[PDB]
């Protein structure tokens, strides 16, 4: 414990959550996307809004963040409240009435290597241009858009961490089935 | 705003906004 | 990023910057502040309630001297992205809501250029009054 | 002079809430974990959520809040607001409504010993899907998922709490005399199990939680008469 | 009010919210717990939920807020912000699905021989029986059970104030009659 306390107390002695997590300032933060969707919550077809449960995987490198495990008695990874740090400003650009961005700033999982794993929970109220010329045999192509609000594609890249949504964890609907999902 | 940062800095230096501005003890 | 430290380091705490302050030269002046608004999406219209539901994007820019620097000094930097309660703000919100959500949903960054530019584009849900003609 | 400033002092004037109650870091916190029924608020069946009142009591070891009564005029317990404490962070996983934490932070309880206690209340909306085949002569298998949500199985464990007899309580209790049951819904079974998985090597670290298995009989009297 | 400005510096210059405000931990901290019922504000029959627009009149004594009016211009009275002070931890057992505890921290009125008097509003979602055999024409006996959450009787007594809940300041009902009142 004591181990820890130090090295917390190192690490944030003049840390800036201000300034982005690179060594040089004409270098681009390399931020791994994942979304995971737990459940489809629901799909309103008046207001043409998918109201879904979600996991946003965030992975990114903080230069500053990083430790020797032996000088800390082989601490090799620590927990940080979120708010303490620099974090990428994802937002859901096709919000509908919902939130815009995270709100739920749990912990993030710092590694020694300055690795940051952070997967806050969101519920995402997304805009879906509903077709309805089928229905009740419709099917439904709903997107969910996600980008740095404020961080252009120079001082921050985002790359998806797979082809496809998570769904592995993902329950199941009494309404609707999921035939095909991806990440673009 | 130099003027106004001086100003606003000896108004709110020893002032407590949680303690009712009476100018003498009992005044309403 | 010794420089965009090295650069908040000296507009911030170098020069002592008062978020409270207005950035005028003296208090007679008035700020220049230019607003846009882009409609993302019109979320509803609801009759009986006759409120309308609107998620805008709104534009605000304005110039602040206080926040200029040399970008050749500072390693050719020429944008900032500052948290917006770090700077001063012109607090526009929305008259004529009809549930107390005043303000903009989601404070996002400042953009801060070095020839003293702030530019801001909250996002915002607003649920706001709207009297409805059923003739 | 208040003997419980002082071993407040004592406690906490060197103390992190945000590491783990662990002399190294490959050792595991124990939690010993209890949930306590008060009342099944509703099951809407439209949202499919159950809304339920709750408290979680929540014991574990704490070595740097270990302190002996004789040396403190006989003080035994010591309650402080749990934001000075570290705390595992348990949290209703299978919640609908975005509620992953309780409702009150209650203070924790600090025995001698290092025992650390938490007794916070909580209301849940969680996710129960509804199997309509039988309605309204139906009944409901409704799942209460508990976790960390910082900590893996290799940082936090959990346990069931035992009762004077010393028998496991892995099941929901419910306090017979102040409980009213809901007038829809009668409490059936309530097991609780404690999983392990995700621990094989491609997965990495083990994880782990707790779910109990609300089982719920409707009582169709209104359907039946109005219907 | 400088005389009211220095008091409220020197009242909490050392002082702790944690602790009990006794002199000596052997102590009790005797509490006087009077409820006012302002308005009946709703009963739902199907979700038994009772919910009441109420008043939490809390007395104490602090032994650590105590000063010679004297010393400070004859300044008997000051009103403090709740939250600085300890507070007991009063909590409605049978809440529903409202706040557990209260949550409107409104200023306590500080006597100068330590007396604390704190009457916070609240609105109280209780959980009641409700016996719909003889509806229209049924009677409820509704309850709020409110006690210490943390601290135990040998800590903490609580004590009530009268045998009946305030109602000077009830507002009348359009749905319900109050027959009878008593607190136990
Ligand atoms: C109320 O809900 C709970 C939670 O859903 C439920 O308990 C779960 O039941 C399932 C079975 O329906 C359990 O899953 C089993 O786990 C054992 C190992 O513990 C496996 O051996 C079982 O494998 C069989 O089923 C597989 C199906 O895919 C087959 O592939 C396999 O060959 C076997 O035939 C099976 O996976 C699950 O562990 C529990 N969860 C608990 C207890 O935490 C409970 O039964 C429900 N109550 C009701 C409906 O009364
Ligand atoms: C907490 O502190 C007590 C002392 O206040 C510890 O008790 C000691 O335990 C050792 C054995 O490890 C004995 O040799 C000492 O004689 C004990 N002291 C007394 C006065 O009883 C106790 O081990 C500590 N640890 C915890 C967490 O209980
Ligand atoms: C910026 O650009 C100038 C040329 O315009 C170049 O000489 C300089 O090295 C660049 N970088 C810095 C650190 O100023």
């Amino acid at each position: 414990s004591e181990h820890e306390t130090r090295l917390v107390a190192k690490l944030f002695k003049d840390y800036s959550s201000v300034v982005r997590p690179v060594e040089d300032h004409r270098q681009v933060v390399e931020v791994t996307v994942g979304l995971q969707l737990i459940q489809l919550i629901n799909v309103d077809e008046v207001n043409q809004i998918v109201t879904t449960n979600v996991r946003l995987k965030q992975q990114w490198v903080d230069y500053n963040l990083k430790w020797n495990p032996d000088d800390y008695g082989g601490v090799k990874k620590i927990h940080i409240p979120s708010e303490k740090i620099w974090r990428p400003d994802l937002v859901l650009y096709n919000n509908a009435d919902g939130d815009f961005a995270i709100v739920k700033f749990t912990k993030v999982l710092l590694q020694y290597t300055g690795h940051i794993t952070w997967t806050p929970p969101a519920i995402f109220k997304s805009y879906c241009e509903i077709i309805v010329t089928h229905f009740p045999f419709d099917e439904q192509n709903c997107s969910m858009k996600l980008g740095t609000w404020t961080y252009d594609g120079s001082v921050v890249a985002i790359n998806p961490e797979s082809d496809q949504p998570d769904l592995s964890n993902f329950m199941e609907s009494g309404e609707w089935v999921i035939k095909e999902s991806r990440g673009w | 705003s130099e003027a106004e940062g001086r100003l606003r800095e000896k108004l709110f230096s020893g002032y407590d906004s949680s303690v009712r501005p009476a100018r003498e003890v009992g005044d309403r | 990023l010794n420089e965009e430290e090295r650069l908040i380091r000296h507009l911030f705490q170098e020069k002592g910057y008062n978020k409270e302050l207005r950035p005028v030269a003296h208090k007679e002046e008035s700020v220049d502040v230019a607003l846009a608004l882009t409609l993302s999406n019109l979320i509803s219209l609801k009759e009986v309630e006759e409120t309308l539901t609107t998620n805008v994007w709104i534009e605000h820019g304005w110039t602040d001297n206080r926040l200029k620097w040399n970008a050749e000094e500072f390693g050719n930097i020429s944008v900032l992205r500052l948290p917006p309660d770090m700077v001063w703000l012109p607090e526009i919100v929305l008259e004529n809501n009809n549930d107390g959500s005043f303000q903009i949903s989601y404070s996002c960054n400042v953009l801060v250029y070095h020839y003293g530019f702030v530019y801001w584009l909250p996002p915002a849900i607003f649920r706001s009054s709207c009297p409805i003609s059923v003739t | 002079k208040n003997e419980e400033l002082r071993l407040y002092h004592h406690l906490f004037n060197n103390y992190d809430p945000g590491s783990r109650p662990v002399r190294e870091p490959e050792d595991t916190v124990t939690i010993s974990l209890k949930v306590t029924l008060t009342n099944l608020i509703s099951l809407n069946e439209k949202e499919e959520t159950l809304t339920t009142s709750v408290w979680i009591g929540i014991d574990w070891q704490d070595y740097r809040l270990n302190y002996s009564k004789d040396d403190f005029g006989g003080i035994e317990t010591l309650r402080v607001p749990s934001e000075l404490v570290w705390l595992p962070e348990i949290v209703l996983e299978n919640n609908i409504d975005g509620q992953f934490g309780v409702a009150y932070d209650a203070n924790v309880l600090v025995y001698e010993g290092g025992s650390v206690t938490w007794l916070p209340p909580a209301i849940y909306r969680s996710v129960c899907a509804v199997e309509v085949t039988y309605f309204p002569f139906d009944w409901q298998n409704c799942s209460l998922i508990f976790r960390s949500q910082t900590y893996n199985a290799e940082e936090v464990e959990f346990t069931f709490a035992v009762d004077n007899d010393g028998k496991t309580i892995n099941k929901i209790d419910i306090d017979t005399e102040a409980y009213t049951e809901n007038g829809e819904w009668a409490i059936d079974f309530c097991p609780g199990v404690i999983r392990r998985h995700h621990g094989g090597a491609t997965d990495g670290p083990g994880e782990t939680d707790v779910i109990y298995s609300l089982i719920i009989r409707r009582k169709p009297l209104f359907y039946v008469i109005n219907i």
